[PDB]
């Protein structure tokens, strides 16, 4: 799953977290079993 | 105490289930003994422990 967050709030993409993005955009069952990966992109998208 | 051998026999099942109810009421390390009282206030991924 790919998308593009802004470092605010960007620690919401995990198991239980609430939020903008966690409750409305993009929300991680409680027994996720894999790994979370991000980079910052401001040469690229910025 | 002449029927103390029957009289015991009604005074310990009404004794052991008399604790067996009580016990609901302790909290054994929660926030709060009333299962619907800390479900209502923290979120699952913590309400499970």
């Amino acid at each position: 799953d790919s998308f593009v967050i802004r470092g605010d709030e960007v620690r919401q993409i995990a198991p239980g977290q609430t939020g903008k993005i966690a409750d409305y955009n993009y929300k991680l069952p409680d027994d996720f079993t894999g790994c979370v990966i991000a980079w910052n992109s401001n040469n690229l998208d910025s | 105490s002449a029927l103390g051998k029957l009289q015991d026999v009604v005074n310990q099942n009404a004794q052991a289930l008399n604790t067996l109810v009580k016990q609901l009421s302790s909290n054994f390390g929660a926030i709060s003994s009333v299962l619907n009282d800390i479900l209502s206030r923290l979120d699952p991924p913590e309400a499970e422990v």
